[PDB]
């Protein structure tokens, strides 16, 4: 669906991070990246 | 952790082997700067 909408307050966060830990950056994860680094909300919508 | 995680010979899978746990605290986050996963997953119960 994404060709067929308009999106209201997008933002683009970035950045670099070893290879296994790729799997912490969804909601509801655990492990240092995600506990002391970067962490999603619960009702997230958006891509990563 | 240091001994199941950090093992010097693991098992083979068709011997595998069952260890017994008991009167311990379970503070994992000692394996944050010890151990990378490139698996992690939990059923019956959310991570946080
Ligand atoms: C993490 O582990 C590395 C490699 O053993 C070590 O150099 C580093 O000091 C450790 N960091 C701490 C303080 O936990
Ligand atoms: C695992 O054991 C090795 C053996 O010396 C040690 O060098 C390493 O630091 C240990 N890693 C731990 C305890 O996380």
């Amino acid at each position: 669906k994404l060709n067929d909408l308009c999106f209201t307050n997008v933002y683009a966060d970035s950045f670099v991070i070893r290879g296994d830990e790729v799997r912490q950056i969804a909601p509801g994860q655990t492990g240092k990246i995600a506990d002391y680094n970067y962490k999603l909300p619960d009702d997230f919508t958006g891509c990563v | 952790f240091g001994e199941v995680f950090n093992a010097t010979r693991f098992a083979s899978v068709y011997a595998w082997n069952r260890k017994r746990i008991s009167n311990c605290v379970a503070d994992y986050s000692v394996l944050y700067n010890s151990t990378s996963f490139s698996t992690f997953k939990c059923y019956g119960v959310s991570p946080t």
